[PDB]
């Protein structure tokens, strides 16, 4: 797919994806979220090859569910972000790679910090205070650079995330047609519902 | 590989194997499942031959195996691990392939079917544990209680019991369950199993486990003192 | 055909025993006793050498007590080459886990997965099981300080305070007589000689015949120090317990 | 004795007992006839049912359209070998453009359940057959034991009383091999040898199973109705 | 996949009244260079049938021991090995024609153009071609590589159709045969003089010549042609 | 010890032998042929009255045209179940068309001797499958762990097999209704079980070919039995 | 490189009539400009009253068809002598179609036949095995030249009825098993003089309740 | 191809054409783009004909077994997830096809897109095949939630229509059908040539094309 950005402020994470699905020509779908929720404090989103992204999405999520059950707990973001940059550095030298870029969101509730992780279907890890992959970051870091602080509240995040989403959609020549933002922080993962 | 038949049978037609794994489950501590109105209740019976044990770290009786399903056993430890841990990759191997998590039936017959598989592959003895699996179906209020012993059998129950002396509990059960009315609330279903743990158990301090079950993946362990007060208040209606 | 020679090792018994974990219990009964203490502040772990001559090399020697890794040590009983073959493949897992979580193994699950080994070999394969028992010592975030046991059978419990080997039965009940909730390591530490020296079958208990170690916060801040006691070392805490 | 347990042991004087043993469930089973002229072949097969309710169980399989044989022993068995058949059969078509000989077929029969005498793990197979068929050099009648032995003949009988049918076809040799062109009369051969080999029940309507090939004549099996004319 | 090396030319065939006749000459090409002359690419199984082989060399010969063995594993264990159970064209050209599909199937097929010629144990003319991409058919006549393209034209004009069979003569295909050859050598520049040819008949059998050459050609007016247009001397 | 697939001196296969033992331990099974369909009923025979009875599932369906029912250790039951259910959809995929009763049998039948030393052991458990097709009508037939099959007009297999076996010799004729199938079944069942008969430990189903393979509410066999009941009271 | 691959020219055409089904073909095998054979046989029974014809490339036609046929005979084992059903014949060579879905059979094949209440019956498929049941379909190299014509001639295609001018069509009446030959003469016969791998003969195979019977016609040889 | 589905206050209208190409060459006027899977579930077909038919048709035999062994009707979203994960297994080997699984289930009306690639989106409204842009462009502008059975069945048929006008590769006939709570429907076989001229009097649309 598209356009997926994240940010982390004080307390929480966002994560903005956008809704677009095209199929030749034409736009199957304008409300399609490229998220999976991995654990109850975790946000996965994804970009990349067509049906790659989901598979490899659902895959991660079971991988998570069946450790939480085993263990009676929730792994930390680090721990998770860890594990799936495995699982691609594994999958770029197989038969056929899974073609997938993920941004990790996630509340450790331990540390009581918000924490991004911007993985490449590479196995390119890296801790971000804001991130994205494909083009997105070519239009929107510049923003970011500018405006973002670490003590930044969850709503000035939204109002910097907005001028982002704005900026993309005044240059970037493909309709992504808006994006879907949800929010990780110690009380787990919500969407807002109007963007 | 090893390939030996272990697991056939004798003149008498019984598959011995498969009869002393039940043996096994026969010296396990003893397990209780109860099911009322709203909920469904599991009661594990703790030796408390082992005492310096930690009991924070120690391997508890009953065991998720997804947030809406719960599995209790008796008979070999080790060996329900095996069994545990196959039900928990299978619970999530369902919501991945159909995108709904398992019914606590299809749960049941596939680790069942597992059992069974033991019982004629070569190399292999059967295991040494008899389960009980609890829990309600993806949005369904009715409770569901079923069983499942080495053979590979399991069935459906409105109050189950297995273990050492489950010969004596479950002639309590018997007695003492009513399936036109069952337990209508929480408190009766705990107190019923509670009850019938205590014909078996002998002090009712940490020997006794109550784990509940309510609809929508509502699961709890109750704590030492909260059991302790079924345990006071049951002595005490029964000095008259 | 072969059939004839087949002892068939993952049997059970008319009972519902398993012969060959039953006996290899019995192995283990004779083999050096292991203790392990738990404390608030730290774990210790101490464990007798079976019947030594004056000439084995004691400093650069080990049979008893091996470690997994900076966080997590263990206490052996029975076969103690049966026992290397298990450590190493714990030694990996923990490494296993570290590579994949970027976080050190927590210790129920290395024990769990050493557990389902041993458990394997009860169930499948026709063969011999491991004939050892052992006491984990380790440390981790969640839990904090942790006691457990494993045995042939591939059964695991946690412990406050636990022997495995020799007279089991009678250390046992000597640590439930003197165990209190709030000990602190060096208390645990006197307790595990005392209980040694109470049923060791040797007419004395002395510092070459002893493998000691303690998991101790006891490391500057918070962290956790693993402490293998050099023979000097177990000779100054014998004398300093009052033992020698 | 102590020789016994298995297939791969040899007793003291020889012998293969588990060989003999699964010898043994062909004499348990049904009575089967088998019989030949210099034009055709036949098979004639007393079925065999467990009670009044059930059907008579099925003796005579088809292999090829000039190829097929009658079991008596464990019928699983029989199942398995002439699926072999059928595929060696169709091996020979497919590739070669040939219908296999008869004789060929035998020789691959002895083979594959030799194989079964001399490894551990395996048994022999339980069951005998009676081949039938129609090749190149004409008719052909073959008998099949699970030992691995397989013998070319005019005329045989086995399973329970198969004695009283083999010593009929061995006074009628002379008269059956001469009736060619006549496949009714050599069917009455082979209704007649069978009969030799009853005791208590008779031939009836359902009970009666019989197989023909020949020059023209691919192999047919006639049951129910289609054999009331023989009775 | 391979490439042909060592190659053979065209083999040419056709039925008659009685029997079949096929030819094929004794040349191994390498490329451009005529390197080996004593090439026999004819190949007898049994008294009945004869193998007309064209392509690769060495895929021929591999071939010719694939019919070697054939006849050795036939006769095992079968009294009428050379009698009713012997050998028919018919079961050597269809294990071949499995044997080239199944090759060209695992895409490493034998690169060969091959013509089954014989008579069947009830008389009939057996003529059946089947190459390196296991593709078969039969004709009256039938030629592989350029004598499809020369020979066949040739050979049609004496049995254009089915009904010509009975009324063509052993001596008039033969004739026909010995001039196709003759055709083929003044046109085919990977042919050679020297050629065999076999004639299975249902009465005199199997016929097996070696060391036939290509002769009465006309070369004489050659002397005539001068330059390439405008030239006189 | 000794093999697996060992012969004995009489020329039998010991675990096949035995595996009929396990059947005649197992609870009682009837099934009855008839032109209007074949009935088929079991005995549940619940261990404890805290046992949900309506869980016991020994009948079961194969196909639309195919139902089965077990007799013995019903737990080796699934996976040849399991088997059936695959081959007769399999058969559909192929050949757009429902599969013959008896070439279902058949392929069930083909699993029972793949044991040896493949499965460990024979299955401890029989099966009477019943069924519909265009060809042969309505079928009846009973698979043994010996890989043998036979076909019934009426068969009973389990605990009361021979004295049930004994009672429909008598009762069966070629001119049965359903509904007189269906009866007689209930009377063999009350007559061999060792509890008493009813709804809710006994259960009855059938196969036509009009409606399919139908298992019977506790209800619709509630009825069943007493107009049973009353009819032997009736003389 | 080796090409696997080859094309063997040729033309087949199937037509379903009311109580009857032909398959038709041309006897004419090629490769590229050169005559391999003037009567090879395309067009085969199969058995249980089932005609097939693979063409395309020959050598994967013959395999398939020799496939089919063994099809049958398994068939017959295996359920009791059943009849094969034509729908059930269909659906069976689709999967034998798509054993090779990334290796295919280079062929678009045909059967006919009768269905089970003894109406004519005509499947067609592609090389991997897409099928359906049809009235009338022509396969092979001349398959574009013929189809419009019995589109035309068979199923009254853009006919309407005189006077009416375009209101009403001309009825969909049915055809007669000599009113069928002649439409198959004259598509063969049209399709030999503009296709040049068309020709030398023609061989009908006609399938009713009593049986397969062939005919066979001349075609021209140039 | 053109095919379309959309859920409805009243189920699921599902519209195809029957055209069928080889090249420019028209190979078929009437194919059967819709697969009747059970009662209550549809299968639209686009792309690879073979590959839409044997993977969908296998689709069945695996939904068929889903009801032997639950006793029960599979979901319209585990039916379409079992099918994705089909085309996940041939990943990359050359498998062409689009199909929409329309069905009726416990959750009500589900209509989920599958194509080669593994993708599976669920959606109210979806056009798959050369012609979907024209369909969409009918849909879009026509297409309520309050729509009529009546209505509703025309709205997939006239915009089958207008992709089989303008797009080569639609055309022939429209395949109708119609998803309840109490099965499937269909609604006929309707020719594409004698259907344009009816709704160009009726409707007075293709004003530019003379009649
Ligand atoms: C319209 C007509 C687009 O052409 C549709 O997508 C239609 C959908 C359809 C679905 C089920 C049944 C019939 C039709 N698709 C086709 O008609 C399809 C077009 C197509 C061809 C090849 C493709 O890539 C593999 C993708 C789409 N046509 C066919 O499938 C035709 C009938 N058959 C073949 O193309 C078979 N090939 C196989 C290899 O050999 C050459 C011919
Ligand atoms: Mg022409």
């Amino acid at each position: 797919m598209d356009i997926i950005l994240g940010i982390r402020v004080q307390d929480s994470v966002i994560l903005a994806s956008s809704k677009a699905v095209t199929r030749g020509i034409s736009v199957l779908k304008d409300s399609d979220d490229k998220t999976r929720q991995l654990s109850p404090h975790t946000l996965m989103s994804f970009a990349g090859e067509a049906g790659d992204t989901v598979q490899f999405a659902e895959y991660i999520q079971a991988n998570i569910q069946l450790y939480s059950i085993r263990e009676d707990y929730e792994l930390s973001p680090q721990a998770v972000s860890s594990f799936v940059r495995q699982e691609l550095a594994k999958s770029i030298r197989s038969r056929r790679p899974y073609q997938v870029n993920v941004l990790i969101g996630g509340y450790d509730k331990k540390k009581n910090k918000p924490e991004l992780y911007q993985i490449d279907y590479l196995g390119t890890k890296v801790e971000l205070p804001y991130g994205a992959h494909g083009y997105s970051g070519f239009y929107t870091f510049s923003l970011l650079d500018h405006h973002y602080r670490p003590d930044m509240t969850t709503e000035e995040g939204l109002d910097l995330l907005k001028l982002c989403v704005q900026e993309l959609e005044k240059r970037m020549p493909m309709d992504f047609k808006g994006v879907i933002v949800k929010i990780v922080d110690k009380d787990g993962i919500r969407q807002v519902d109007d963007f | 590989g090893y390939d030996r038949a272990l697991s056939i049978f004798s003149p008498d037609g019984h598959i011995f194997q498969v009869e002393y794994a039940l043996e096994a489950v026969k010296r396990g501590t003893c397990a209780v499942g109860v099911k009322g109105k709203n909920c469904v209740v599991l009661g594990c019976e703790r030796r408390s031959t082992l005492k310096l044990q930690d009991t924070r770290i120690t391997p508890s009786k009953v065991s998720k195996i997804d947030s809406h399903v719960v599995l209790s056993f008796s008979g070999l430890n080790a060996d329900s691990r095996i069994l545990i841990e196959k039900a928990r990759v299978e619970a999530q191997s369902h919501r991945l392939t159909l995108e709904d998590p398992v019914t606590v039936e299809y749960l049941t017959r596939y680790v069942a079917g597992v059992q069974q598989r033991y019982t004629q592959s070569g190399g292999v003895r059967p295991f040494g544990v008899s389960t009980l699996i609890a829990g309600f179906d993806p949005r369904d209020d009715e409770p569901k209680l079923y069983q499942t012993e080495p053979s590979g059998i399991y069935s459906s129950w409105s109050a189950q019991t297995i273990g050492r002396n489950s010969k004596t509990v479950r002639e309590f059960l018997e007695k003492n369950y009513d399936r036109k009315e069952p337990p209508a609330t929480v408190e009766e279903c705990v107190k019923l199993t509670v009850r019938s743990l205590l014909e078996v158990v002998q002090t009712g301090a940490k020997n006794i486990e109550i784990t509940v079950v309510k609809p929508d993946s509502d699961i709890v362990a109750l704590s030492s003192e909260e059991i302790n007060q079924y345990v006071t208040q049951i002595e005490q209606e029964k000095q008259e | 055909g072969s059939r004839r020679y087949d002892s068939r090792t993952t049997i059970f018994s008319p009972e519902g025993r398993l012969y060959q974990v039953e006996y290899a219990l019995e192995s283990i009964s004779h083999a050096g006793t292991a203790i392990g203490i738990m404390a608030s502040d730290g774990i210790v772990l101490a464990a007798e050498r079976k019947v030594t001559s004056t000439l084995l090399e004691q400093d650069t020697s080990t049979e008893k007590l091996y470690k997994l890794n900076d966080k997590i040590a263990v206490a052996v009983a029975g076969l103690t080459a049966d026992a290397e073959i298990l450590i190493n493949t714990a030694r990996i897992h923990a490494q296993n886990y570290l590579k994949t979580y970027n976080e050190d193994i927590p210790v129920e699950i290395l024990v769990r997965r050493l557990s389902d080994i041993k458990q394997g070999y009860t169930q499948h394969g026709g063969l011999r099981p491991f004939g050892v028992s052992f006491i984990y010592a380790g440390y981790d975030d969640r839990y904090g300080y942790q006691l457990y046991t494993s045995n042939p059978s591939g059964n695991y419990t946690g412990w406050k305070a636990i022997s495995v080997g020799a007279n089991t039965s009678a250390a046992q009940t000597l640590l439930q007589m003197d165990y209190k909730d709030d000990m602190k390591v060096d208390d645990a530490i006197e307790l595990a000689l005392k209980t040694l020296s109470k049923t060791t079958d040797s007419s004395a208990l002395t510092y070459d015949r002893l493998e000691f170690a303690t998991i101790r916060k006891g490391a500057n801040d918070g962290e956790v120090y693993q402490k293998i006691f050099k023979p000097q070392e177990i000779k100054d805490i014998l004398v300093k317990t009052g033992i020698t | 004795n102590n020789y016994d347990g298995d297939t791969v042991t040899f007793s003291p004087t020889g012998r293969l007992f588990q060989v003999e043993y699964a010898l043994e469930a062909i004499k348990q089973g049904s009575v089967t006839v088998g019989l030949r002229s210099n034009t055709h072949a036949v098979l004639v097969a007393l079925k065999r049912n467990a009670d009044e309710l059930s059907s008579y169980q099925k003796k005579i399989i088809k292999c090829d359209e000039h190829m097929g044989l009658s079991l008596a022993g464990l019928a699983p068995d029989a199942r398995v070998l002439s699926n072999y058949l059928r595929q060696q059969c169709n091996y020979s078509s497919l590739v070669f453009n040939r219908k296999l000989a008869v004789e060929r077929a035998g020789h691959l029969l002895c083979d594959k359940a030799q194989k079964n005498t001399q490894s551990y793990g395996g048994r022999p197979y339980g069951v005998g057959l009676l081949i039938i068929g129609y090749d190149k050099s004409g008719a052909h009648l073959l008998e099949f034991q699970p030992s691995g032995n397989v013998t070319e003949l005019y005329g045989t009988a086995i399973g329970a009383r198969s004695q009283g049918a083999k010593t009929y076809l061995e006074r009628t040799l002379d008269t059956f091999i001469k009736i060619d062109g006549n496949p009714d009369e050599l069917i009455k051969a082979g209704v007649e040898a069978i009969s030799q080999s009853l005791r208590d029940e008779s031939l009836t309507v359902d009970n009666l199973s019989i197989a023909i090939v020949g020059k023209d004549t691919p192999f047919t099996i006639y049951d129910g109705e289609a054999v009331a004319k023989y009775i | 996949t391979q490439q042909p090396i060592v190659t053979g030319t065209s083999v040419i065939s056709m039925k008659y009244d009685n029997g079949v006749i096929i030819a094929a000459d004794n040349l191994g090409s390498y490329g451009s260079l005529l390197r080996f002359n004593g090439v026999e690419r004819l190949i007898p199984v049994g008294d009945n049938t004869v193998v007309g082989i064209s392509g690769d060399i060495s895929d021929m010969q591999h071939i010719e021991r694939l019919l070697k063995d054939l006849v050795t594993e036939n006769a095992y264990d079968n009294p009428l090995a050379d009698a009713e159970e012997a050998l028919e064209p018919s079961y050597i050209f269809e294990y071949l024609a499995t044997v080239m599909y199944q090759r060209r199937s695992k895409m490493n097929p034998l690169w060969n153009a091959i013509i089954v010629a014989g008579v069947q144990s009830n008389g009939d003319q057996f003529l059946r071609y089947v190459n390196l991409l296991g593709v078969t058919y039969s004709s009256p006549t039938l030629a592989t590589g350029f004598g499809a393209h020369m020979a066949n034209p040739l050979l049609r004009k004496v049995v254009d159709r089915e009904s010509d069979i009975p009324k063509t003569t052993v001596q008039v295909a033969e004739e026909a045969i010995v001039n196709a050859m003759r055709v083929l050598y003044y046109r085919d520049a990977r042919s050679s003089r020297n050629f065999s040819l076999a004639i299975i008949d249902k009465n005199t059998g199997l016929t097996f010549k070696k060391n036939l050459q290509v002769e009465n050609m006309k070369w004489d007016f050659a002397k005539d042609i001068k330059g390439y247009g405008t030239q006189k001397i | 010890d000794r093999g697996v697939s060992t012969f004995s001196p009489e020329g039998r296969l010991f675990q096949v032998e035995y595996s009929l033992e396990a059947i005649k331990l197992g609870s009682t099974a009837i099934g009855i042929a008839t032109k209007e369909g074949v009935v088929l009923g079991v005995e549940k025979r619940a261990t404890s009255p805290l046992l949900e009875s309506d869980s016991i599932e020994k009948i079961v369906e194969i196909d639309r045209h195919i139902g089965c029912a077990m007799s013995g250790l019903t737990a080796d039951a699934r996976s040849m179940i399991e088997h059936a259910r695959t081959a007769a959809v399999t058969h559909n995929l192929y050949y757009d068309e429902d599969i013959n009763v008896e070439s279902l049998t058949q392929s069930v039948c083909d699993l029972a001797l793949r044991f040896g030393e493949l499965m460990s052991r024979p299955f401890g458990v029989a099966l009477l499958i019943a069924g519909h097709d265009a060809d042969d009508g309505y079928q009846l037939f009973h698979a043994e762990p010996s890989g043998t099959f036979y076909r019934y007009n009426a068969k009973a297999i389990g605990s009361g097999s021979e004295g049930a076996q004994a009672e429909l010799l008598n009762e069966w004729h070629s001119s049965l209704t359903l509904k007189e199938a269906e009866l007689l079944v209930l009377k063999i069942l009350k007559q061999v079980m060792e509890e008493k008969l009813d709804e809710n430990n006994a259960q009855l189903s059938c196969i036509t070919k009009q409606d399919g393979f139908k298992i019977y509410d506790n209800e619709k066999t509630a009825e069943l039995i007493k107009e049973l009941k009353e009819k032997e009271a009736a003389e | 490189q080796f090409n696997p691959y080859g094309d063997n020219g040729g033309t087949i055409l199937g037509i379903a009539g009311e109580d009857f089904a032909v398959l038709a073909g041309d006897t004419r095998n090629i490769t590229d400009y050169s005559i391999n054979s003037r009567y090879e046989p395309k067009v085969f029974d199969c058995g249980d009253n089932i005609v097939m014809s693979a063409n395309g490339f020959a050598a994967d036609g013959d395999a398939l068809v020799k496939r089919f046929k063994n099809s049958v005979k398994w068939y017959h084992f295996d359920h009791n002598d059943k009849k094969l059903s034509i729908n059930s014949a269909a659906r069976n060579i689709q999967h034998l179609l798509y054993s090779r879905r990334f290796f295919p059979y280079y062929v678009y094949n045909i059967i006919a036949g009768l269905d089970e209440d003894g109406k004519g019956a005509v499947y067609s498929f592609d090389p991997v095995g897409s099928y359906q049941r049809e009235q009338c379909r022509a396969g092979g190299a001349a398959a574009s030249l013929i189809m419009p014509f019995l589109d035309n001639q068979v199923n009254f295609k853009n006919q309407y009825e005189p006077g009416t001018n375009g209101k009403v069509k001309k009825p969909l009446k049915y055809l007669s098993v000599e009113e069928v030959i002649k439409l198959v003469r004259d598509s063969f016969t049209s399709a030999t003089e503009r296709h040049i791998q068309v020709g030398d003969g023609l061989e009908i195979l006609i399938v009713t309740k009593d049986g397969v019977r062939k005919e066979f016609y001349e075609l021209k040889r140039d | 191809t053109t095919t379309l589905a959309f859920k409805f206050q009243h189920g699921v209208i599902v519209a195809v054409d029957s055209r069928a190409t080889a090249g420019s060459y028209i190979s078929s006027l009437r194919m059967n783009k819709v697969i009747e899977i059970n009662p209550y579930l549809l299968g639209t077909m686009s792309g690879c004909a073979a590959d839409c038919q044997y993977w969908e048709r296998l689709l069945a035999k695996e939904c068929r077994l889903y009801y032997l062994r639950n006793g029960e009707r599979i979901s319209v979203s585990a039916a379409s997830k079992l099918l994705s994960n089909m085309m996940l297994q041939y990943r990359g080997m050359g498998l062409s096809m689009g199909s929409m699984i329309c069905g009726w289930d416990k959750k009500g009306p589900g209509l989920y897109y599958v194509d080669d690639n593994g993708t599976r989106l669920s959606g109210q409204m979806f056009s798959t095949g050369s012609g979907n842009t024209y369909a969409y462009g009918v849909l879009d502008s026509n297409y309520k939630w309050d729509l009529s059975v009546e209505d509703a069945l025309y709205l997939g048929k006239r915009s089958i229509l207008a992709a089989a006008h303008r797009d080569a590769y639609s055309g022939g006939s429209v395949n109708l059908y119609h998803v309840t709570e109490d099965g499937w429907i269909y609604h006929g076989n309707h020719d594409v040539g004698e259907l344009f001229w009816k709704v160009k009097e009726e409707e007075g649309s293709f004003n530019n094309v003379i009649g």
